[PDB]
Formats: structure tokens, C-alpha cells, sequence
């Protein structure tokens, strides 16, 4: 489709793989007894490499020509969740952090020895600034539209 | 032998 | 400050003067140091001896009544697990909104003491308890005993701590009990009353 | 005023002066008095807006379902085939709406100043408060009370509260507002959000 | 307990606690959803 790739639901080396893998696992299952907890556990095994095959097929991903899915981080409509979607939601949990970190300093500036609570954290302060990073694009916007976010 | 190996799979 | 006290011929901590409710001096491991660990620990005790005397309570009267030939209601332990009209989550939803009304409520009084002693929707009702744990009004205090001497207010403090303590213990005797053998409380006693020699819990 | 909570102390620069004013400000967004004005604006017409969405999303599907009318849903509206491409339609109200909030913006930004007409010189509108023009705006020229005030703003968080639900109940279950309800009356301990779904 | 309380504050005990139950969140989110290389929420 792009770029001369494959769909993964239609390629056959993904199906040779899963075969693969699920003879591999069948090998070691037949040396327990069918009773047995090893039995249970490589049971469980095939069944979740079963489950995440089905998965990767059903979740529209494209196989190369060696058989491994390929991630598109180019922007395309189809794609929305291969890159761009993940992206966004670590940035705003990144930027929460950063942000919970940087109140924390100025809430301790004021103080004439701030080394000491650098050192032994105080819980009380700490968990009043910390919800308060969950509205943090728009208190970043509204400081830097004001002003207060370079020292000058 | 099989038990103490599937204490580690209760769950 | 000669008081009865837990361990005859030690020293009780400084932290307990002795003016509160039900005092014995017990405290070793020095929990309650600072004043408002000992409200909070004051609040909770409370809170559960009053909680633990309810379920004590429902735990062994209907049981030993259905040792008698008088009621039908099933084991304290299956209870859960037997049907009723709704599903559980929807019960436990609706008792989680009703139980945190009330516990906002409380949670309030014990930050602010005398802020939440008004009704809200019709101002004509009010609380008159004068004090954190104690409600008073006509709602919880609707005979009127509360309101007394401190001497018997003190007496009457105690007594209910006391119980509340006594329930709390029987509480986890019989949860323990019936995990750990399988069987009614109330057969365990017939049990061991029956062959005292034999029947405990080594058997 | 009231509290939003008892035994919580308002923050001191929620003075109780503003309209509808409960003292709810628990994450401190509206510190600078600057935050405070552009909020301020934000929630009247956020939610002025509010107000009449869902009462258009609302409306029409009770009178349906009573049956003078046949109307699609709100969710089948923009699936219908109009006079016009949706494009057009778009286009135009881009442009209608581009004039208007920028002329709400200027007067914002400088209150006092966009109030004379551009095309006839001699309207004009009367001087009053940022967010409340009046004049040519209120033809019934009903009493600017400071109790309507706070109705308007109850409203408005209704409406809120009644669009957030719509959108997320109707994207939970298919079903529509109403009939979710019609639904929930049918048998309440067992079609209620725990018992489905 | 007040210095109890203010040992339990310190950097490396607060630091241990915070990684200990990130690291049980992110276990119990990885044995709940057991694996997966895209977002297919939206
Ligand atoms: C308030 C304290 C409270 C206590 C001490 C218990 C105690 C108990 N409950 Mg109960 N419940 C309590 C509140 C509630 N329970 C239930 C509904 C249930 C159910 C549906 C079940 C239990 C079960 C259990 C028993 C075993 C659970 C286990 O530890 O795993 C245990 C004796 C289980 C049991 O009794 O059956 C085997 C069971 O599955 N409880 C509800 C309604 C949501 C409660 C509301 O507060
Ligand atoms: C004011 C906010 C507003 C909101 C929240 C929506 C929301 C929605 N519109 Mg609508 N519209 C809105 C204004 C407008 N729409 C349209 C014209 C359309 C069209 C032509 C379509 C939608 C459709 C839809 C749905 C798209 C969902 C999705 O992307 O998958 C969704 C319910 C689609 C629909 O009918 O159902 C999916 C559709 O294809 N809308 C116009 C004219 C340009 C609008 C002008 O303000
Ligand atoms: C507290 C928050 C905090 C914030 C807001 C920043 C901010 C910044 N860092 Mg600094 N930094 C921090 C802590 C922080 N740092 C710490 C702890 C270290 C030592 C490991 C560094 C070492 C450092 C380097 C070596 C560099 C920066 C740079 C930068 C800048 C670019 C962003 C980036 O590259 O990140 C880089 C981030 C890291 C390598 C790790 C940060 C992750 C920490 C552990 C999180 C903060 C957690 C903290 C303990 C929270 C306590 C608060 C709580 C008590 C409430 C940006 C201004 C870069 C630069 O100079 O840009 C101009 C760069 O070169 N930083
Ligand atoms: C303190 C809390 C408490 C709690 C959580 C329960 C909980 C319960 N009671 Mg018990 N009960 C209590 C105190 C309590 N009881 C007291 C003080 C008494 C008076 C002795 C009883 C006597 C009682 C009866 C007579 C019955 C229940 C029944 C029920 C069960 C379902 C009915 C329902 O609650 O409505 C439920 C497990 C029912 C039952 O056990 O099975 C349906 C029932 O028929 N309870
Ligand atoms: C839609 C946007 C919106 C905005 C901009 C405001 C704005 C404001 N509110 Mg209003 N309010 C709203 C909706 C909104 N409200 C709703 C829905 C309700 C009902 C729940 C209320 C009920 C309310 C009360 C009870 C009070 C205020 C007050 C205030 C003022 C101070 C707090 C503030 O800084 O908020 C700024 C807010 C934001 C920037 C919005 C961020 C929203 C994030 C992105 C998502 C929230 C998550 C959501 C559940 C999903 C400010 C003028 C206080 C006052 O003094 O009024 C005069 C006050 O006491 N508001
Ligand atoms: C019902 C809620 C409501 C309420 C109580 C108010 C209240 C107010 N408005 Mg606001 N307003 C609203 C909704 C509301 N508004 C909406 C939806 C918009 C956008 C169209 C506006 C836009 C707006 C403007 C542009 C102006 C006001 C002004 C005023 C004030 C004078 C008018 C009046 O007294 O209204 C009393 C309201 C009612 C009795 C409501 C009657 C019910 C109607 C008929 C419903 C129609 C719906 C139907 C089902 C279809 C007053 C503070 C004026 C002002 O402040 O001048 C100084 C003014 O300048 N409002
Ligand atoms: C403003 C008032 C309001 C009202 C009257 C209703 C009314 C209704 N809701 Mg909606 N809803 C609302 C706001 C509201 N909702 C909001 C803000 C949300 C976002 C969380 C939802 C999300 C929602 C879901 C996910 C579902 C409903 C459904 C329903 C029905 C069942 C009620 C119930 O089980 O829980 C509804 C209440 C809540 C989930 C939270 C409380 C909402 C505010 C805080 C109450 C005031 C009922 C007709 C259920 C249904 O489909 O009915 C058949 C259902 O599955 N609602
Ligand atoms: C740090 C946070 C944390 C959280 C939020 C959870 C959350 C959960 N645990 Mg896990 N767990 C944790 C740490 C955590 N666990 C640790 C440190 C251990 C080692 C003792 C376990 C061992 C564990 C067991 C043994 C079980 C859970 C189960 C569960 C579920 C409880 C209902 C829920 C998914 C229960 C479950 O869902 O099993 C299927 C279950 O039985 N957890
Ligand atoms: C405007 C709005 C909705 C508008 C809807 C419109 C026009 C709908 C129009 C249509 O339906 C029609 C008519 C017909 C259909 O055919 C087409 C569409 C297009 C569908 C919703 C706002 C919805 C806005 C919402 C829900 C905002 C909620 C905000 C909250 C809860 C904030 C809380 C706090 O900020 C405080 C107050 C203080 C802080 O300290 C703490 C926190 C917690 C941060
Ligand atoms: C609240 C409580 C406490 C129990 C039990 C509580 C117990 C055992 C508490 C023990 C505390 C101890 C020993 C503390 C000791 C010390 O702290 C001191 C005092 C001082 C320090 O110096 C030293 C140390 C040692 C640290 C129990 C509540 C039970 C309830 C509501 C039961 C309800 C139900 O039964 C019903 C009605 C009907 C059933 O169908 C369902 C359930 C739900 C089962």
C-alpha cells in the first residue's frame, strides 16, 4: 500500500511465523503430562500468542516483505494511532511533571534556607501542588501570554 | 516437583 | 492520675493525662504524640467501636436464633453470595452515595468543628451536641440522655467505649473462627461447652 | 456568598462581587485578576452557546417522539441532504462568524470602543458592562438585575452538565437522550449505567 | 512520630515508595493489557 508494503492480515510469512512459534511451544508441551501445570502454563502461553496475532492483524498494521510489521510515523490519515495519538498523550503526561516539579521550587523560594526542603521533601505542599498540574496547557498558556514564565 | 512449580501460577 | 491502669506498677505515658473517655493508659508504642494524632485516633476508635458493636450485633443474633427453630436466615459468611433483587454494584453504588453524604458531613465537623450543625435545606432545624463525635439534636440524640453531668456524661462515654471494644474483638474471633474451622459461632460454643477439656482450638 | 463546600475557607481574590459566585476555585486558575476577566467571559458565552445546543438537541427529538413532527436525530442531522452542500454552508458562516467574534474581541480587548455602527453613523449603542451590551440586543429591554444575572450562569452550568451528558451517553450506547431516559423509567434497578454496560 | 514522620520524608525512602508503586501500576496495567503496539482506542 505505502511505500510497497503488505497488509498483515493478508501476508502469508506472518501466518508462517505464528506457525512457526506455535510448533515450537507444541514441542515442549508434549514432554509434561497432559495434567500437569507446565501443561496449563504453555496451554496459557499458545493462547496469549494466538490472542496478540489476531490482534496485530485485526489492528489494520502492514507486514514488510520479511514478515515484521512497519510503524509510519508520516502522518497519514490511516495512522492516527501508530505515532501521533501515543505521542501527544506522553507529552502531556511529560509536560504535568515538569510542571508539578517547577511549582514545587518556586513554592520553597520564599524561605531562607530552601536546601532543606530540597533534601527532605514536605508531603503537605507537595500534594497540594501536585492536581494542579492536570490543567497544565492553560496555566502555561496564560503565564506565558502574561509574561511571568522568562526571568528577567 | 509439579506443584512447587505451579505455585508461581496460582493466579 | 491514680487511675487504674493496664500493667500494675508502671509509669503511664505523659500524652495521657487521663481526662479522656475510657483511659487506661495503654499506649506503647507512642501512636498518638502529637494532639491532632490523638484527635484523629479519638475519632477512629469511636467510629469503630460504634461500627464493630453493629456488626457484632447482626452477626450473633440472628445465628443464634437460627440455632432455634425461630428464623431461616442463612450463614453471616454466605450472605454475599446469595441473590437478591439487583445486581451487587448497583447496591454497592447507591449505599457508597448514601454513606458519603454522611461521611462529608462528619468529615466536615471534625475539620471545622461547629460549621456543619445547621440543616441546609430547612434552616429551622439545628444540632445541639457541643462536641466532635457527639452529634446530639433529635436526630441521634432523641431521648435526651446525652445531655447530663460530666461526671455520668464521662460514665456513659466509658461504658460505650468499653462494649465497643469488646465487639470489635468479638468480631474478628468469629471471622477467624470460621475460617479457620468451617463452621457457626454458635456451634463452636456448643462445641467446646459441651467438652471443655478437648475442644479448643488445638483439637 | 454560599460555600461550595463546608468547612473550606474561599480563596481571598473570589470576593463574592461577581455574578454567581460560590467561591469554587480548588486547582487556582484564576489567580491574576487578568485570568479572572478573560474566565469570566469564557463562562458567559461558553455556556451561553450551551444553553441553546441542547436545547435544539433536546426539543425536537421530545416533539418527535410525541408526533406532530418527524425530525432526524441530532447525530443524523449533519446525514441529511440540505438545499445547499455543507460546504457553502460552512464557508458562510465562517465568515459571518469571523466578523462578529472579532468585533466581540475588539470590544473585549477595549471596552468602549466598537459600540458606534460602521454603515449608519448616527445608531449607537448605550455604554454598560463588558459581556452585557443591551441596547439593540435586549428589544423587550428587560431589567439587567444583578438575580437574573445568576440565573443566566445557573442555567449556563446546566446546560454544561446536560450537553457532557448527552455526548457521552449517547457515545456509550447508540441510543438516543430521551429514550435512554423513556429506558431508565421502563424498570430503574435494572437499566440503570451498572446494571448495562 | 514527628521525627519518624520526618525520616519517612526524606529523599531516598519518598523516592523508593514513589518508584515501588509506579512500578506496580505499570506491572498490573502490562498483565491487564497484555501487549500492544499501537493505540486502538480512537
Ligand atoms: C463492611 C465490611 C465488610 C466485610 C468485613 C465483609 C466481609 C466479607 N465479605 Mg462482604 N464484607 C463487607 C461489606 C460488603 N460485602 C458485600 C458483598 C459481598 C459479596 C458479593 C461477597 C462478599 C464476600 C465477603 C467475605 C469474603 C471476601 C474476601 O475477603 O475475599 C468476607 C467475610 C464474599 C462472600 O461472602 O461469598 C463467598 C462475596 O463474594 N461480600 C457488600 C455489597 C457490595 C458490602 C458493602 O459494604
Ligand atoms: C458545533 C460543534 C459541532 C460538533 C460537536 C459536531 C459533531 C459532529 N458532526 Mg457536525 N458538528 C458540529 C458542527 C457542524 N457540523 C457540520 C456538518 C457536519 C457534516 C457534513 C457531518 C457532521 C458529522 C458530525 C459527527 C462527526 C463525528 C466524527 O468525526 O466521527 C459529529 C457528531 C457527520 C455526521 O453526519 O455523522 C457522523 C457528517 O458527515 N457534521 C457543520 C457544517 C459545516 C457544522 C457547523 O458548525
Ligand atoms: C524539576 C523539573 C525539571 C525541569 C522542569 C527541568 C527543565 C529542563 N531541563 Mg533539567 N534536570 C532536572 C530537572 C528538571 N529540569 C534534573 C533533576 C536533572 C539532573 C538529572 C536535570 C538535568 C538536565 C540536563 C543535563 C539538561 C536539562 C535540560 C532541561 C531543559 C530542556 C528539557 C529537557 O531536556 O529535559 C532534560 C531532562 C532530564 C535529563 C531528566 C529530568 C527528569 C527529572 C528526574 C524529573 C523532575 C522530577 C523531580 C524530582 C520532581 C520533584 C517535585 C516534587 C517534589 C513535587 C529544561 C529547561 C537540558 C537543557 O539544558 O536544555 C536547555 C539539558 O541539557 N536538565
Ligand atoms: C450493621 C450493619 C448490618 C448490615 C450491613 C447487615 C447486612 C445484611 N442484613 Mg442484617 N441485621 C443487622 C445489621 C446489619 N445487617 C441488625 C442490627 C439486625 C437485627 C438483629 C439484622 C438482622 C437481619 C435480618 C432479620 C435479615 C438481615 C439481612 C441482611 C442482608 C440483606 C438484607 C438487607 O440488608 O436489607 C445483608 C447481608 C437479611 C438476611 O440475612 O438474608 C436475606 C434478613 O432477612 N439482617
Ligand atoms: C467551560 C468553561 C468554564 C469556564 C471558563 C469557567 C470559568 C469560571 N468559573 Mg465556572 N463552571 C463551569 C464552566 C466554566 N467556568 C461549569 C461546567 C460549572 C458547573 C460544574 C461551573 C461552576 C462554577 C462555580 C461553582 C464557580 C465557577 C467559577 C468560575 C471562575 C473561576 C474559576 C476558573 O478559573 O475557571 C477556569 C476554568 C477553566 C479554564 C476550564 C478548564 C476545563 C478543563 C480543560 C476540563 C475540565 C474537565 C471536564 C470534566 C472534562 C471562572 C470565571 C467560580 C466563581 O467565582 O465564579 C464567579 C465558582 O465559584 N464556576
Ligand atoms: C433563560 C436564561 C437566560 C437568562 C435568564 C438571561 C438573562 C439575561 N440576559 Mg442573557 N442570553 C441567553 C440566556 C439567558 N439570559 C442566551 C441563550 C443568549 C444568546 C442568544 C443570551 C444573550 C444575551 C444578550 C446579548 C444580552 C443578554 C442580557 C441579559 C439580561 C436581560 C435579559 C433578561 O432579563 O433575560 C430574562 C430571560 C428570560 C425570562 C428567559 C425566557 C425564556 C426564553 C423565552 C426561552 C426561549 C427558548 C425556547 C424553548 C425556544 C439578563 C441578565 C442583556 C443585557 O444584559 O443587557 C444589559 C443583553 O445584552 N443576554
Ligand atoms: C445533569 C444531570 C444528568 C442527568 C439527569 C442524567 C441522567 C441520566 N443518565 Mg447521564 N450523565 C451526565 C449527566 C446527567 N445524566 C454526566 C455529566 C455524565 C458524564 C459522566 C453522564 C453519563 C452517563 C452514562 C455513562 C450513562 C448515563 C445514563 C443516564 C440515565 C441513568 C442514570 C444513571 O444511571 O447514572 C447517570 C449519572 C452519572 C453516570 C454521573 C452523575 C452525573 C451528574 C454528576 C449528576 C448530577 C439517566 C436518565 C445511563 C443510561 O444509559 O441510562 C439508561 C448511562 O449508561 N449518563
Ligand atoms: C501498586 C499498586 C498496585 C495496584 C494498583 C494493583 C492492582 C491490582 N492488583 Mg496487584 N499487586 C501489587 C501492586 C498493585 N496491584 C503488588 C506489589 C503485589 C505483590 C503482593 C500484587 C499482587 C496481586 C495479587 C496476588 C492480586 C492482585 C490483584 C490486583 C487487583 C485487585 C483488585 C488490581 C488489578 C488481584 C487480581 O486481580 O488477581 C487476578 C490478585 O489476586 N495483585
Ligand atoms: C458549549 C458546549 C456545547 C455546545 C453545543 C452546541 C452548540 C451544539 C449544537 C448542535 O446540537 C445542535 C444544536 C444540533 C445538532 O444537529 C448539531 C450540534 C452542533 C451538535 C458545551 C460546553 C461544555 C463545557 C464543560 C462540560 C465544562 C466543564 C468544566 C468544568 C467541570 C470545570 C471545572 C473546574 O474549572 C473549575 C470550574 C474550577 C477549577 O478550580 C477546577 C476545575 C475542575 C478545573
Ligand atoms: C469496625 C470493625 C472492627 C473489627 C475489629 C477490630 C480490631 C480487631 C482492632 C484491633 C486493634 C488493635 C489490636 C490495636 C492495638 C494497638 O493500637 C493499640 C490499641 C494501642 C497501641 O499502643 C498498640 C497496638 C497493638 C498497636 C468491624 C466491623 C464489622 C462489621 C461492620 C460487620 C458487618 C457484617 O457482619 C454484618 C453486620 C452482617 C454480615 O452479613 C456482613 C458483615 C459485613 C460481615
Amino acid at each position: 500500500d505505502i511505500s510497497g508494503l503488505t497488509p498483515c492480515k493478508d501476508s502469508k510469512q506472518f501466518a508462517k511465523r505464528e506457525k512457526q512459534q506455535i510448533k515450537k511451544l507444541e514441542s515442549s508441551l508434549k514432554l509434561y503430562a497432559p495434567e500437569s501445570a507446565p501443561a496449563l502454563a504453555l496451554n496459557a502461553q499458545i493462547e496469549k500468542t494466538k490472542r496478540r496475532f489476531d490482534n496485530y492483524g485485526k489492528y489494520g498494521l502492514l507486514c514488510g516483505s520479511d514478515g515484521l510489521p512497519h510503524l509510519i510515523v508520516n502522518g497519514d490519515q490511516r495512522h492516527w494511532g501508530e505515532f501521533i495519538t501515543p505521542g501527544i498523550l506522553f507529552l502531556y503526561i511529560a509536560g504535568w511533571i515538569g510542571w508539578v516539579g517547577r511549582s514545587y521550587l518556586i513554592a520553597i523560594s520564599g524561605e531562607k534556607k530552601p536546601a532543606m526542603k530540597e533534601i527532605i521533601i514536605d508531603v503537605p505542599l507537595a500534594s497540594r501542588i501536585i492536581f494542579r498540574g492536570f490543567i497544565w496547557p492553560v496555566a502555561a498558556y496564560r503565564e506565558f501570554l502574561n509574561g511571568d514564565l522568562i526571568a528577567k | 516437583s509439579g506443584a512447587n512449580f505451579a505455585r508461581a501460577f496460582t493466579v | 492520675p491514680d487511675r487504674p491502669i493496664w500493667f500494675p506498677g508502671s509509669t503511664p505515658p505523659e500524652w495521657l493525662d487521663g481526662s479522656l473517655p475510657g483511659d487506661f493508659g495503654f499506649d506503647p508504642l507512642g501512636l498518638s504524640s502529637d494532639p491532632d494524632s490523638l484527635k484523629w485516633n479519638v475519632q477512629a476508635e469511636i467510629v469503630h467501636c460504634r461500627w464493630a458493636m453493629l456488626g457484632a450485633a447482626g452477626i450473633f443474633i440472628p445465628e443464634f436464633l437460627t440455632k432455634i427453630g425461630i428464623l431461616n436466615t442463612p450463614s453471616w459468611y454466605t450472605a454475599g453470595e446469595q441473590e437478591y433483587f439487583t445486581d451487587k454494584t448497583t447496591l454497592f453504588v447507591v449505599e457508597l452515595i448514601l454513606i458519603g453524604w454522611a461521611e462529608g458531613r462528619r468529615w466536615a465537623d471534625i475539620i471545622k468543628p461547629g460549621s456543619v450543625n445547621t440543616d441546609p435545606v430547612f434552616p429551622n432545624n439545628k444540632l445541639t451536641g457541643t462536641d466532635v463525635g457527639y452529634p446530639g439534636g433529635l436526630w441521634f440524640d432523641p431521648l435526651g440522655w446525652g445531655s447530663g453531668s460530666p461526671a455520668k456524661l464521662k460514665e456513659l462515654r466509658t461504658k460505650e467505649i468499653k462494649n465497643g471494644r469488646l465487639a470489635m474483638l468479638a468480631v474478628m474471633g468469629a471471622w477467624f473462627q470460621h475460617i479457620y474451622t468451617g463452621t457457626g459461632p454458635i456451634d463452636n460454643l456448643f462445641a467446646h461447652l459441651a467438652d471443655p477439656g478437648h475442644a479448643t482450638i488445638f483439637a | 456568598k454560599g460555600e461550595w463546600l463546608p468547612g473550606l475557607a474561599s480563596p481571598d481574590y473570589l470576593t463574592g462581587s461577581l455574578a454567581g459566585d460560590n467561591g469554587f476555585d480548588p486547582l487556582g486558575l484564576a489567580e491574576d485578576p487578568e485570568n479572572l476577566k478573560w474566565f469570566v467571559q469564557a463562562e458567559l458565552v461558553h455556556g451561553r452557546w450551551a444553553m441553546l445546543g441542547v436545547a435544539g438537541m433536546l426539543l425536537p427529538e421530545v416533539f418527535t417522539k410525541i408526533g406532530i413532527i418527524n425530525v432526524p436525530e441530532w447525530y443524523d442531522a449533519g446525514k441529511e441532504q440540505y438545499f445547499a452542500s455543507s460546504s457553502t454552508l460552512f464557508v458562510i458562516e465562517f465568515i459571518l462568524f469571523h466578523y462578529v467574534e472579532i468585533r466581540r474581541w475588539q470590544d473585549i480587548k477595549n471596552p468602549g470602543s466598537v459600540n458606534q455602527d460602521p454603515i449608519f453613523k448616527q445608531y449607537s449603542l448605550p455604554k454598560g458592562e463588558v459581556g452585557y451590551p443591551g441596547g439593540i440586543f435586549n428589544p423587550l429591554n428587560f431589567a439587567p438585575t444583578q438575580e437574573a444575572k445568576e440565573k443566566e450562569l445557573a442555567n449556563g452550568r446546566l446546560a454544561m452538565l446536560a450537553f457532557l451528558g448527552f455526548v457521552v451517553q449517547h457515545n456509550v450506547t447508540g441510543k438516543g437522550p430521551f429514550e435512554n431516559l423513556l429506558q431508565h423509567l421502563s424498570d430503574p434497578w435494572h437499566n440503570t449505567i451498572v446494571q448495562t454496560f | 512520630m514527628r521525627d519518624l514522620k520526618t525520616y519517612l520524608s526524606v529523599a531516598p525512602v519518598i523516592s523508593t515508595l514513589w518508584f515501588a508503586a509506579l512500578a506496580g501500576l505499570l506491572i498490573e496495567i502490562n498483565r491487564l493489557f497484555p501487549d500492544a503496539l499501537i493505540f486502538p482506542f480512537f
